């Protein structure tokens, strides 16, 4: 608070303080460029999208606007957050409470302007070189601002693929070197040398029409796979061979797709990423994902609804995750109630309380 | 990039009677001929002749070295456009004088931007001095060296001594090792 | 204590004794730099704030100011002890007890001032060239300072990360090796030497405009794998190679990688860095994670808590981790329960609580 | 010394990934005499065609046609793995060795001594956390006790530690089978009040 | 770096008189084309000539070795600026005549600091003696059997004895090892 | 790190009158011309003249092996400082004769210490002996296949017998294996 005023004005009061800049840079060679920076970020923006929410404005997260519905605008918001490390909602509201739709705003047309004391003042949603200007001088705040954790940026958050994003260099690379490879690369299965009579002479052109049907018919395609090649004083098969022909980057293409999950947070086993076995059976590897890189992801952004939603109504919200409707938890349910289910010792009604069960 | 010079050395200026006891329009026709052998070996320009280098890109933002190496004086850094207004600059970039690499340097600054079409020309007067008794002696010497050998033997003919042509003009030679990107 | 007035002057009293440096250059190079140090701060920090915690202020807690809300807060606050040893805590208070905000303030921007007697005077905040300069000749001290241990110095701790500083900067550059090396790296499939009738002699336009058609169309691509390539007197057809192929700086890369999960405290199985198994089956991976690493270190932030906010209100208040309510510790919670529970000797009111359950 | 290997071996490849010079390969110009540099008219033509169409990702096998005088030597880089690789885990692992940490703890890798951490944090807990801890509470004991009156006792509570949980179970299943002896005989072998 | 030489050697300083005895306008153009064929192996300077080197950037903060390598009396450390206002600063540094590394080794504080644009020049009077009885008498004799080769063969033409020029000049030449970033 | 020497040889003592008998102003100037070729090689000083090693920070705290070998008689250690006060110091250090490492072993303390600027200095008077019937004669007559051959041939001209100049000198050679750290 007191730092609020020390901290803007060294920043530039009133005035944008743009993206961090690189992230579409990013996004359209780490997110449309290889398919593991593209599989690890559909991979969790459809999990936390599935993850049902519980209230302690429901038909407004089922329905938000007239195009993208409940898990589709959680696809576009933690897809947002997991590309450029900002999720943003506008929200338009005629009714003076619980607003009527509510807008992801991609983040990499979108930035901040701090002002005069700590949190910032407006948002700039700037598409080609019109803005909108919104205002934070008010209750309600009109656009919700979702970060990850930057630790010496005050404004933004940190990309899990700006991490990463040299290791999407080297696998877009490696997999870039072999598509060159295979589109230019001159191997000859062999080369039949005519040196001449002299140190150098070419053949006549009566000589290499005869050279080129002898080749073609007698001595090319897989049916002709041995014949002895009869050569004369002075032709000479010298057979070229191809000696690194497997593997030209590949056990560091592999290495960088394990760092870009690495990264996510996505577990090797989920997406296929050939590797040493760290997991045993999925049972373990989807529980993890959901543990690690998912529930955590959902209960940040969950909290900021619960919180920027509760200005619009008068109560406050909370609204947070629900665990009892995962299915990769259920190896983490199945021992909670084989553990309480066989203590025998204490009795029905205290064991309905222990699993979350209304006592009857 | 061209470099096209831009007055050739006036013959006077050439030892021409300093060649003859070493050993008159056949001698001077065989100095040139190894002066202009040594500085092609080199990169190098032996008697301060004037030049052009007119380029379409610059190759980098503080930097385009220039290939003659003995350099001073960059007179001017015309900047044309296409149909030729012929509007010159004069700043924001510094010659820095250097054997090595004889390179405009810019003044903490991008050098200046070339219009599409009108291709920025340098004409700077380089070499080492104005008359032949300015030259490092060495690289005198093989001149004299090789321009006694066009003139003893007509064609290309059979005949190495310790410091010999070769041996004198591979400390001027440009030392390089970038085949690279940059 | 007596020792305050003589170690306080050896260091300058009453003059800001900045931060250890270099810490910035470790944030943007280690934290933003590489997945692997990024993803175990990541990995920890979520880790911290998923924990719930107990009262032996709550509401200041669950919502600390307008912006970062309970999780958000502890993201932000391990993760500044993470990356550089300390962890600071402004709190405004408009009432005399009990503080409304609590801000984290960034430690890279913050040094102390050690002034007269043992204990620090106050503290600098400073961004540009403003200082605030905090004030701590008082009881309520409005910065907590949360440290690591550091065994050299009085005043500030000591990140993972510093220890770990050279593994960041060999899996940094390793990393950095093979995007270059797809980058700014020439190998050809061949070269077709042309000598000449000469010991050299170049070929004619007339000649190199035959010798790239005859080598795109009927000799480069996929389609053309293995085409005779008749050579003619001088001509020549020498294949190179490339030699090392896969495996530059690869198993230092990954051996770096191993030792920045080592200074931090994750497994390697958490994070995906793959190496020869340690732990079995991610039952004992998360439990060995949650114990090593995780609630030692909320152990020691919530315990400093703990203690400054008791100076706010009168009674003193303590606030330690709950290991009962975290999923990782259900494989140490269930042979709790199968070891006194199959313990039959013992009676029912006297096995409720062995386990911390209320008799009845 | 396993500390100013550890600290070196990891030093090493820290330079030799700042200060080394692998090429991917080296153009020979040699020219018409044994020796002969290319002009600046000629280098900046061999950089363009280096540059364009045979450097990078996207020009991974172009053929390179070589005229008289030119050669491609493509040079290697023959050690690329593994400079002092197992000797600074040799070192790592003699580091875990003085202070008492088992190395799966840490996660140094290497052979597997112990099984599944039940034993390698039962053993960790037994050798070097509580000797240490009985130590420094027993000089806390003694020292305190000069301050009050009584002599005073202060020692590790093996009971509340997670660690020796697979110590405990094994103890509570082995008297608690054992059914010969009394329900009062039995939780004093637990440290149980008897009731 | 240029280190273009302030004055050339007067010539009545050469030992002309003796050169002819070990066989004068022809006799002179052939020692000082072996002069400065030796000091260029071996990066001396053998008649303690007036230099100037002017360089734009110190490749060091305690450093910055002097090329030709036998020092005495660095005269001044003029400091210009772009424009050219020439303050020259006269303390903070030492000369450490070394024949192995004439370097400039300063005070325990970094060397003078160089303006934006203004080259930081060093005048420096680098060699043996100043007459030519001062020299080491194996460098010596390395010039003049390097003299009397030019004098009796004009052209690069064809003829190793134990001691001969190669073998007196292997022992000045500076032993480098260094091809690496410091 | 320079070692001038103090004074040259007078040319009184060299054997010309022995070097013309063995094939005045020219038979001199072959025999010190072929003098410093084999000390050069040697690392030797064969007339005992008086040198000044003066270097700036000792190698060791019980060495600074000096270079000239045959060494006799240190004169002093002037341990000057940076505006040249000029105090010298008679005590705490040795000379140890010795033909293999002729060096400063001190006395069970570490060596004079050199202020900030002012470079430490020892002169001393190394060589055989100060006539020429004091050499050992092997090489003595090391000079003398090389004199003469300087004599008998004036440019690097072509021409091994078993004991020649090369088999002489390889016993007096300095042989060294340490390119290391210490």
């Amino acid at each position: 608070s007191v730092t609020g005023r020390i901290v803007a004005m060294a920043s530039g009061a009133g005035r944008p303080v743009w993206g961090p800049r690189d992230t579409v840079s990013l996004m359209r060679t780490g997110f449309a460029g290889n398919p593991v920076g593209f599989r690890s970020v559909k991979l969790i923006a459809e999990a936390t999208a599935a993850v049902p929410l519980i209230c302690q404005v429901l038909d407004l997260l089922r329905r938000p606007n007239a195009g993208q519905g409940r898990a589709e605008l959680f696809e576009a918001l933690i897809g947002q957050i997991l590309l450029s490390g900002n999720g943003y909602l506008e929200a338009v509201c005629p009714e003076p409470g619980v607003p009527r739709e509510l807008h992801v705003l991609r983040s990499d047309r979108m930035a901040v302007v701090p002002g005069a004391d700590g949190w910032p003042v407006g948002y700039d949603y700037t598409v080609g070189g019109r803005k909108h200007r919104f205002d934070m001088t008010g209750h309600p705040d009109p656009i919700c601002h979702i970060k990850s954790f930057h630790p010496t940026d005050d404004h933004y958050g940190l990309s899990p693929m700006q991490a990463a994003a040299v290791a999407l260099d080297v696998h877009n690379a490696a997999s870039a070197w072999s598509k060159a490879l295979l589109d230019n690369a001159a191997r000859p299965s062999g080369a039949i040398i005519y040196k001449g009579a002299d140190g150098q002479g070419v053949l006549a052109p009566e000589q290499y029409e005869r050279l080129i049907f002898e080749m073609e018919t007698h001595h090319q395609g897989a049916r002709n796979a041995g014949r002895p090649m009869l050569l004369e004083g002075g032709l000479d098969w010298k057979p070229m061979g191809f000696s690194p022909s497997d593997m030209e980057f590949h056990e560091t293409k592999a290495a960088a797709a394990r760092e870009i999950a690495l990264a996510f947070g996505v577990p090797p086993m989920l997406i296929g990423i050939p590797g040493d076995a760290t997991y045993a059976n999925y049972a373990e590897a989807n529980r993890a994902f959901y543990r690690l890189t998912v529930l955590p992801l959902l209960t940040r952004v969950s909290a900021a609804l619960a919180w920027w939603l509760s200005g619009y109504l008068g109560a406050q919200i909370e609204l947070k995750p629900d665990l009892d409707q995962v299915p990769a938890l259920a190896v983490e349910r199945d021992q909670l109630w084989a553990r309480i289910g066989a203590a025998g010792f204490l009795s029905n009604s205290e064991k309905r309380v222990l699993l979350g069960l209304p006592p009857t | 990039m061209m470099l096209n010079e831009v007055t050739a050395v006036p013959g006077t200026a050439l030892p021409v009677a300093e060649f003859r006891d070493h050993l008159d329009a056949a001698l001077l026709s065989y100095l040139r001929a190894a002066i202009a052998a040594i500085e092609g070996r080199t990169a190098k320009a032996l008697i301060s002749r004037g030049f052009r280098l007119a380029l379409t890109a610059w190759r980098w933002g503080d930097m385009q070295t220039l290939p003659i190496a003995p350099v001073a004086t960059v007179t001017a850094l015309r900047l044309v456009d296409a149909a030729g207004v012929e509007t010159p600059v004069a700043a924001g970039w510094r010659l820095v004088p250097d054997m090595a690499r004889p390179r405009i340097e810019a003044l903490g600054a991008m050098l200046p931007m070339i219009p599409t079409g009108g291709r920025v020309e340098i004409d700077f007067t380089a070499g080492f001095g104005a008359s032949w008794s300015a030259l490092p002696v060495d690289l005198a010497q093989a001149v004299f060296l090789l321009a006694a050998q066009y003139y003893e033997l007509r064609h290309d003919g059979a005949a190495a001594m310790p410091f010999g042509v070769m041996a004198l003009i591979e400390r001027w030679r440009t030392v390089r090792v970038l085949g690279g990107r940059p």
